[PDB]
């Protein structure tokens, strides 16, 4: 249910077969219910809070996106400092625009 | 044990004899179904002669009256097996060692296997 | 919402919009060109909704290098907008089997569609 | 009502429930191979096993939900251990001799085996254990594949689960025993002696095979099952207009399947509703035609209503006909309606309009004919109105309308036994030929044509009938709530239809009435009939003309301008005709429609290939700029809201229309117009032989007539030349000619001669 | 399986005097849309007969949009190039050389000739 | 003059141009990071001309649109096109660019072309930087008026040369 | 040991305790209760306030009380003064007619983005925001995107002769509310769970 079948005997078992067939295209469907596991990054705390409705695909996916609450210490952090070091206390605080945006 | 060899090749041998059968009474040949050892098999060898597991001799209207299949490369307790449709009649063939292709103990000659195939035209074929 | 025009009658539609849009300012509008087929503008076909803000219109499909005129008709339009001072010019990808019932759906999930679906153009690519 | 307890949940249920359908009531599962709806459940999958507990006092061994009763107060247990093992170890015997075909398997997404597999089985066991899928290691049985039964269906004998599906509906339901398993043991396999599927409805058992077996032989290896845009939408074919699917793909039409709407058509489609597709997608007109010089040129939009403008520039209002199709929407009905009025013209008409109005009769409900006491029938149900064929099988058998659970329609229903004898003194059948249905028919009577007037005016009491007649006047007498049901020789007849009337009226009952068109008691409704002068849609009055049909040549021929809105490119209008438009076809339509039983039904539009066509909708509201007028309806919004004006219901809301006038006109009876299920614009493909056209003769005139039993005749009509093959048949009244009428023409009797 | 929606697969019923594939069906269309394929693999991972799998060409920058929709002649195993490769080795007459080089090519690649660690 | 109008003078400037291709990068995506690898020390577009990387938009002709293309960065991008010098041409790097790619929703543009005059498209995700050096010598020798596609025509030099800018 | 004052105080006021068996734990507060009740958490020592999370249930299979449900994620640092380390989410529902919500902005200045982007993107308007502005999505877009009711905007995929590709209807896999291709779904395909 979780793991597609060994795609040796996808000649061999009518099981193998369906299950091939299913997973590839509808997938699999989760319990109801929602989660969230937290883990440590190069950018800091990330995590994913799922909400899943026992469907092939999820009924909601939220991203807990470092990049994105660190940017709110940008103000205070540069506040007062310099012009060209307000570009390396940006880089420095190590943003990526792709989780921060998302 | 190596029985195998022999046998897919007696296979192809008795394919060859219903494909002559077909040509020479006017009747439709089918290759009904392949291998799914050589369909599947993505990058996984195939040794065997041919592809084909499954053959029928069916009539004007497309009713099959001889029905031949062959056990996969795979299956446990090889054989090939004949059927007459509608006629309650099967047969299982074995091969032994330098007597060739037997129905248990009877030899199974082409001439046999014409004679049941004329047979079962005239009776069982609607047109 | 307003429907003027019809689908297949560019000069039609061209002097029917002429009319109807008047001195009406586009400073704020939305000007979102309907078409299928992102990369093939040589047959391409072309329908306009203008989101005004406080009311729109709806122009069928008949626009285009897709009808005779109907690419004269396209450039003269865009022309016209850009001159009234309409800026933000849209293209939008439906299916063709959609272009049609699109414009008969309700004005609020008509426009709800378009809006979801439009992308920045360049209006010059319609010049 | 009865007190059921699935796994954790109470339920209140109506005692004649099966158990399967108190578990889904509750809102649990189970598997599901062998029973389906509509049909009897018999214990075959063995699927449906649960635990039942009536005291704790369990049962010993599981009971199958399909063929169990309900009693008060029981327990259900489908959460079980031992109960999923059972189901995992049955879909594994089930698996066992399964063809491998998953990826290369037509049935794809959409396969009762695939899913119900990857639901139930594989139970848990007890680690990461390496698990084995199958234990079967041996041969797999190996049977005849990919076999056409007939021009429309295949069969995979390999993909057989053995249930009883297509076997059980074809005794039950249709009422034709063309399929049956041969064999034994694991050597059965499905075959028949009837191969030529004779069946009119035998497309029906491909949407019902919960694997791959029997497949549509028309959609074969188009797309799969998730692949396809399914467009839901109302058959306009007849006008009982069933609930269909339309799937469609890059622009193409490739398959319709059944739409569940059990008010009307259960689960059930015709096969020439369902397989006569092959027509709408394939080869049809997409540029406006406009003649220059002494022949046809494509023309843009602009200029063919230039020519428009032009033609009708010197046209007085009067002279006008507007000629509408018979499957033309609510709203094109209202629109015409509306622009004659504004526009004054006597003559409107739509293709198949009946010299009796059907608003005549009060349309019936088929629940009130599952209810209804008696069905006294005159025409052939099986080609006019044919799943009311299917509705008379449950009728005939005393079902009536099931309880409503929560998962919809009862999947197993008790009150469906198997091989369920059938009553044949429940209804009288009158047709001019030994129909089908007669079998169920003990009184019954072949009459000849134009003798309906009669058998009614014997039924009324004013005269004496034959025994049969007498019979059917008696039982209808006796009947507390019959159903009357007409064909087109009553609806065409002024005088049959009348004492019709009468009848259904002296006798407190309802009536269905078999137009030959769709939408013909809509587009009464909507107004649309022609006045006192009355060029109808076969008579040439008029001068200039709108047609939205091919109509007789003599109709064309005369007129000043004439202008065709059709789909495909007939030669009628390249001799005839000034302006031909594309139009689209009723599956890539949008609109409302007023079945025969006064309901609205709605038409989705499909995604197929229509090129720069318009409705019939903006062709009219582009025609009346020519002339002046200004026409009320341009949109579909528009439209629903002078329908809704019109106090036309909601969709799935019932009409209510009555009409009193009747317009009579002479029928010249030489050559009879046979009523067809198949229409003559289907004969594409493979239901190019299907649809072909026949001419029936009695054996003694044929021969006089020099009419061979495999003859090709060709045959000339006002309505065209057509060659049909010839047919004897003992049944068919002497010195008569039955010609297939595979147009919304049916039920007409013509002049005519037999070319050679 | 695919997550861009970049494949199209119109089938079709094998001819049996002219074989195509092994079953009884074969791929009668086969277009991918490079420009919409994100490369995953799972087309070759849903493949259960090993049919579709990624090759080693990456030479495939194009001007054209409508040029980026490979078809299935422009992928099958006895092609040697990408399509401007190949345009380019045609108006030119000069032919084909790759810009890669490979230690060997898998298995699931059999018939693929690719050039190999100095083994040519 | 454009580089026009002297048999020998436009293929000389031609060859100037081409192998002067001054790349401005408009960083959107990875594809962006993707693009970096092709100036580090294992493969460089620091040979056959594109050394030099001035971030102003006045002082280059190639304009490489690297990633994914987000609505609301489309006038931004647009804007910098516009503020170039005229000679100038537009590579679309990777998926998001050419086409909508993965991501097909209301955020992202589903073809770069439509915003700005496209040169070269580029697949991949990312594409690998070894085909964006394909994709340059292809607009070198697109350039040089050495460029045709699969229906048989030659390519102009310049795309956004063929555009009513307004 | 802050979680078990926070489980005892949430129980005894008759607030609900939703707890899976893998290790979340959720407690919902009323609208009125929110913004003191949360007031007191920071007071207990939650320093940081991680998540700002807006869901819409409308397509849930299962109904909810409200459309929509904001769910805030409040811890206390291991490794600062006294670091317990107990981390626990608050959900509160809010109406579809009423989008409001009081910020805890200035508890945490964290919140301050994240309520920002819940009102991007949902229509709920977070009250005493120092600045609720259009964060993520276009300047001029009109609506609020993650709520159900607005489309996910999909543009087709294209090929050569006419042949194209709509997602939503080439689409093989099914939702919850998606009854499946077959008559029904059930088992697996109505929710699995495996028994670790
Ligand atoms: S019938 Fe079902 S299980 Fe069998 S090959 Fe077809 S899809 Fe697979
Ligand atoms: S052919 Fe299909 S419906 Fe008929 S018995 Fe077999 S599995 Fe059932
Ligand atoms: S022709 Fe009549 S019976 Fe057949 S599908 Fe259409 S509406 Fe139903
Ligand atoms: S690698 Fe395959 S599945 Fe992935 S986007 Fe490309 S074609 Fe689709
Ligand atoms: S195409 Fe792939 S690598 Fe490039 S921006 Fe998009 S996601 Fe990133
Ligand atoms: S035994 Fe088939 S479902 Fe009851």
């Amino acid at each position: 249910q979780i793991t597609p079948p060994p795609r040796h005997l996808l000649e061999t078992s009518m099981e193998a077969v369906i299950y091939h067939f299913k997973h590839y295209t509808e997938g699999f469907h989760p319990p109801k219910g929602e989660v969230y596991v937290p883990t440590e990054s190069a950018r800091g705390e990330l995590g994913y809070y799922i909400v899943s409705d026992g469907g092939s695909m999820p009924y909601r996916v939220k991203v807990r996106a470092p990049s994105f609450v660190n940017l709110q210490s940008l103000p205070y952090a540069c506040k007062g400092e310099q012009v060209p070091d307000m570009v390396a206390i940006i880089a420095s605080l190590d943003p990526v625009m792709g989780d921060v945006d998302r | 044990a190596s029985s195998e060899r022999e046998l897919y090749e007696a296979w192809v041998e008795l394919l060859s004899w219903m494909r002559e059968y077909a040509q020479a009474k006017g009747v439709r040949f089918e290759k009904e179904a392949d291998f799914p050892d050589f369909i599947y098999r993505m990058e996984r060898p195939y040794d065997l002669p041919t592809t084909i597991m499954t053959a029928s001799l069916s009539d004007g209207l497309g009713e099959p009256f001889l029905l031949a299949d062959v056990s996969p490369r795979h299956a446990k307790l090889k054989r090939i097996g004949l059927r007459l449709p509608r006629a309650h009649i099967h047969l299982h063939a074995h091969y032994e060692p330098g007597k060739g292709l037997v129905t248990g103990k009877i030899p199974l000659t082409k001439e046999r296997f014409f004679a049941l195939a004329d047979r079962a035209r005239e009776a069982l074929a609607f047109a | 919402m307003v429907r003027v025009g019809m689908r297949a009658a560019p000069r039609v539609s061209l002097e029917a919009l002429k009319a109807a849009l008047g001195g009406l300012k586009l400073s704020e509008a939305k000007v979102y060109l309907i078409t299928d087929w992102q990369d093939k503008r040589d047959q391409a076909r072309y329908a306009l909704l203008l989101h005004t803000g406080k009311k729109d219109l709806l122009v069928p499909d008949a626009f285009g290098p897709a009808f005779p005129g109907g690419e004269e008709a396209l450039s003269e339009l865009v022309g016209l907008l850009l001159a009234q001072g309409a800026r933000r010019f849209y293209e939008a990808v439906v299916s063709p089997g959609e272009m049609t019932a699109l414009l008969d759906l309700p004005p609020e999930e008509l426009l709800k569609r378009v809006m979801a679906i439009a992308n920045p153009t360049d209006p010059g690519i319609y010049l | 009502m009865v007190r059921v307890k699935v796994n954790d949940r109470i339920v209140e249920v109506p005692p004649g429930t099966s158990v399967m359908d108190a578990v889904f009531h509750a809102g649990y599962d189970v598997p599901l191979f062998c029973s389906e709806k509509h049909l009897s459940p018999i214990g075959a999958c063995r699927m449906c096993l649960v635990r039942i507990g009536l005291p704790i006092q369990w049962q010993p061994k599981l009971a199958a939900s399909c063929v169990t009763a309900v009693a008060d107060g029981m327990v259900v247990d489908t959460l079980s251990d031992v109960v999923r093992e059972a189901q995992a170890g049955m879909v594994e015997f089930t698996l066992l001799n399964h063809p491998l075909d998953c990826p290369t398997c037509d049935k794809g997404g959409a396969c009762e085996l695939q899913d119900r597999t990857v639901e139930y089985g594989l139970y848990e066991k007890y680690p990461l254990e390496l698990p084995v899928y199958t234990r079967f290691e041996f041969t797999r049985r190996h049977v005849d594949k990919h076999h056409p039964l007939s021009p429309f269906v295949i069969l995979d004998r390999e993909r057989c689960i053995h249930c009883k599906r297509c076997v059980r509906y074809f005794e039950e339901v249709p009422g034709d025993e063309v399929l049956d398993f041969i064999e034994r043991g694991v050597h059965t396999f499905i075959g028949t002696m009837d191969f030529g599927l004779p069946s009119g409805f035998s497309g029906n058992i491909t949407d019902i095979c919960p694997v791959g077996a029997l497949l549509d032989l028309t959609a074969r290896f188009r797309a799969r099952n998730w692949e396809m845009e399914e467009t839901p939408t109302t058959c306009a074919l007849c006008p009982v207009g069933c609930g269909i699917t339309a799937d469609t793909r890059s622009g193409e039409l490739l398959r319709i399947r059944a739409r569940e709407v059990p008010e009307v058509n259960e689960i059930w489609i015709c096969d020439a509703g369902r397989f006569g597709h092959e027509w709408a997608d394939q080869n049809r007109l997409k540029t406006p035609l406009v003649r220059k010089e002494g022949r046809l040129v494509e023309a843009t939009w602009e200029e063919a209503f230039l020519a428009l403008k032009e033609g009708l520039k010197e046209a007085r209002g009067e002279e006008v006909g507007l000629y509408l199709a018979h499957d033309a929407t609510l709203e094109e009905g209202l629109l015409a309606s509306e622009l004659a009025k504004a526009l004054k013209t006597p003559h409107l008409d739509f293709q198949g309009r009946t010299a009796a109005p059907a608003s005549l009769f009060p349309p019936a409900s088929l629940e009130d004919l599952l209810q209804a006491d008696f069905a006294l029938v005159l025409g052939d149900p099986t080609e006019e109105a044919p799943i009311l064929h299917l509705r008379l099988s449950e009728f005939v058998r005393d079902l009536k309308p099931p309880h409503r659970y929560n998962h919809g329609t009862p999947f197993a229903d008790l009150q469906i036994k198997e091989r369920m004898p059938r009553r044949t003194d429940k209804m009288a059948l009158f047709a001019p030929y030994r129909a089908p249905l007669m079998k169920w028919a003990a009184i019954h009577e072949v009459h000849r044509p134009g003798e309906e007037r009669e058998i009614l005016l014997a039924l009324l009491g004013d005269k004496e009938g034959s025994e049969m007649v007498a019979k059917a006047k008696e039982a209808w007498e006796k009947a507390k709530n019959p159903v009357l049901i007409l064909g087109a020789g009553v609806l065409q007849d002024t005088v049959a239809a009348e004492r019709a009337r009468l009848l259904a009226e002296r006798k407190g009952a309802k009536v269905l009435a078999m137009t030959p068109a769709a939408n013909a008691r809509g587009l009464e409704a909507m107004g649309v009939l022609p006045g006192a002068k009355g060029a109808s849609w076969d008579e040439p009055g008029a001068l200039y003309a709108y047609y939205g049909f091919v109509p007789p040549e003599e109709a064309l021929k005369g007129k000043r301008f004439v202008v065709m809105h059709l789909s495909h490119l007939h030669p009628l209008a390249e001799r005839y005709a000034h302006v031909v438009l594309p139009a689209p076809t009723f599956y890539e339509k949008r609109g409302h429609l007023v079945n025969l039983e006064g309901r609205v039904l709605p038409l989705s539009p499909a995604p197929i290939e229509n090129g720069e066509a318009e409705g019939a909708l903006q062709v009219l509201a582009l025609l009346a700029e020519a002339l002046g007028v200004r026409p009320p309806f341009r949109l579909h919004l528009e439209a629903q809201k002078a329908l809704k004006a019109r106090k036309v219901p909601e969709a799935m809301g019932r009409l209510s229309f009555r009409l009193k006038e009747l317009r009579p006109k002479e029928r010249k009876g030489a050559f009879y117009l046979r009523p067809t299920m198949w229409k003559a614009h289907q004969a594409v493909g493979k239901a190019q032989e299907a649809a072909r056209a026949e001419l029936w003769a009695h054996p003694e005139t044929a021969r006089a007539e020099a009419l061979p039993e495999g003859a090709q005749v060709a045959v000339e009509t006002p309505f065209g030349r057509v060659e049909a093959r010839v047919v004897h048949r003992e049944d068919v009244p002497k010195g008569h000619l039955y010609l297939s009428a595979l147009g919304p023409a049916a039920g007409l009797r013509v002049e005519g001669r037999v070319l050679v | 399986a695919c997550p861009a929606y970049a494949i199209y697969v119109e089938p079709a019923e094998n001819d049996p005097e002219n074989p195509v594939s092994a079953g009884e069906r074969y791929a009668k269309v086969y277009e991918i849309n490079m420009l919409r394929c994100i490369f995953c693999g799972l087309c070759e991972e849903a493949c259960p007969t090993g049919a579709i799998v990624l090759g080693y060409d990456f030479e495939m920058a194009d001007y054209e949009y409508s040029d980026l929709v490979y078809g299935k002649e422009d992928m099958l195993v006895d092609v040697v190039g990408t399509k401007p490769q190949r345009r380019e080795a045609k108006r030119t007459g000069k032919p084909v050389k790759v810009g890669y080089v490979v230690p060997y090519v898998r298995p699931e690649l059999e018939g693929f000739k690719a050039p190999t660690e100095g083994g040519k | 003059r454009e580089g026009i109008l002297f048999t020998t003078l436009e293929k000389l400037v031609a060859w100037g141009r081409s192998n002067s291709l001054w790349p401005a990068t408009f960083g959107l995506a990875c594809c962006a990071i993707e693009m970096m690898a092709s100036t580090d020390a294992r493969n460089d577009l620091a040979r056959f001309g594109s050394e030099v990387f001035r971030a102003s938009p006045r002082q280059a002709d190639v304009m490489i649109v690297a990633g994914r293309l987000s609505k609301k960065m489309a006038p931004v991008m647009r804007r910098v096109w516009e503020q170039m010098p005229d000679p100038k041409w537009v590579i679309s790097m990777g998926a998001c660019a050419s086409s909508g790619g993965m991501f097909n929703n209301y955020a992202i543009v589903q073809n770069v072309d439509s915003v700005v005059p496209v040169d070269v498209y580029v697949p991949g995700c990312p594409p690998r930087p070894e085909a964006l050096i394909y994709a340059v010598m292809q607009l070198q020798k697109k350039v040089r008026g050495q460029a045709y596609n699969e229906r048989g025509e030659r390519l102009p030099p310049v795309a956004a040369w063929k555009r009513t800018r307004g | 040991m802050r979680l078990e004052r926070v489980l005892e105080e949430a129980r005894a006021k008759g607030y609900p305790i939703e707890d899976n068996g893998l290790g979340n734990l959720w407690v919902v507060l009323p609208r009125e209760r929110f913004k003191e009740e949360m007031a007191h958490y920071k007071a207990m020592g939650f320093n940081f306030l991680a998540d700002i999370v807006g869901l819409d249930y409308l397509t849930y299979p299962d109904p909810r009380p409200e459309r929509f449900a904001v769910v805030y994620e409040l811890v206390s640092l291991p490794g600062w003064k006294d670091g317990d380390g107990s981390r626990f989410f608050v959900r509160v529902y809010v109406p579809e007619e009423d989008p409001r919500l009081p910020t805890v902005t200035d508890l945490w200045g964290s919140a301050n983005f994240l309520e920002r982007e819940v009102y991007d993107l949902f229509g709920i308007v977070f009250e005493g925001h120092p600045d609720l502005r259009k964060i993520l999505t276009p300047e001029d877009l009109e609506g609020h995107p993650l709520r159900k009711d607005y489309p996910l905007g999909e543009t087709p995929t294209l090929f050569r002769e006419g042949r194209y590709i709509i997602p939503a209807e080439f689409r093989a896999a099914l939702t919850g509310k998606d009854p499946g291709l077959t008559f029904y779904k059930g088992g697996s395909r109505k929710g699995y769970r495996s028994l670790w």
